[PDB]
Parts: structure tokens; C-alpha cells; sequence
């Protein structure tokens, strides 16, 4: 399925994912498109920071959901 | 949760930038 | 080219700059509009703190990019 990640610079990143993808997998896919290392990524969805060992399904992140990306220095 | 995720993300990025 | 500099208080400064401008030059342009001395200005782009020696081109800062300006106290 498609999900979207919005950066705070206004850019939307589109990823192809499955419900069983872990948050780490999602961060690695962001790294493949943007070059941002996983350790500098904070992903926010439904008021929560998403945790590495959980899956999209665990957070009820469904098709065409939007995550927000916060970058650490 | 409407604009919660955007406004939370903006505030957090900002917290990150103050570091 | 036009770039935007956003403070952490939400205020947006618009500048005219060239890709060959150094970060220091950019800070001096911020000083001309706001009065903030370059030595109290910290500029960030895409999760990186910008260094005075480097140019906008070095950082891949293109037209209509937003830089983030963080202000710091003067030591003395």
C-alpha cells in the first residue's frame, strides 16, 4: 500500500509499504529516497512518536495515511 | 487528530533545532 | 535568488541571495534587515547547522528554500 511522509519543509515522500512493515523498515525506506539516517528520524502519527519494534498494523496506519517526519540535528 | 500531528511535529523540530 | 529565513518564533525574513554567497554573507544580510549581529546567529538547513566558511551552493540550498535561524546570547 501507499503511505505518505510529510517533512516540515513541505515535501511529501511517497512510500510503498505493507501493514507488516516495522517502523525501522519505514525509516530505511525514507533513507533510500532522502538519504536521512534512521537514527536522525522521528516519525509522528496520531499524536505518538512511532517505536522501532512495532509495525504499521500495530498503529492502525492504513492506506494513504500521512506520517510527519521530525529531524534531529 | 486534525492538525495535531503537524503542529506537534513543528514544535518538536523546533525543540530539536534549539539543541 | 529568493530564500526565506524563519526564526523559532514563527517570523519569516525574506532575503535576496546568490548561490555563491557564504553563510557569513547570509548572516550579514539578516543583520541588515533585523539588526542581529552575525555572531549571535545560528543557521540550520535540513537537520544540519551551517558553517560560516561554506556557501549556499555547498549545502544545496536552492531558490525558495527555508533556513531556520536560532538566536544565541552574547557571552561578552
Amino acid at each position: 500500500m501507499q503511505i505518505f511522509v510529510k517533512t516540515l519543509t513541505g515535501k511529501t515522500i511517497t512510500l510503498e509499504v505493507e501493514p507488516s512493515d516495522t517502523i525501522e523498515n519505514v525509516k530505511a525506506k525514507i533513507q533510500d529516497k532522502e538519504g536521512i539516517p534512521p537514527d536522525q528520524q522521528r516519525l509522528i502519527f496520531a499524536g505518538k512518536q512511532l517505536e522501532d519494534g512495532r509495525t504499521l498494523s500495530d498503529y492502525n496506519i492504513q492506506k494513504e495515511s500521512t506520517l510527519h517526519l521530525v529531524l534531529r540535528l | 487528530l486534525g492538525l495535531t500531528d503537524l503542529e506537534l511535529a513543528q514544535q518538536l523540530q523546533q525543540e530539536e533545532y534549539q539543541q
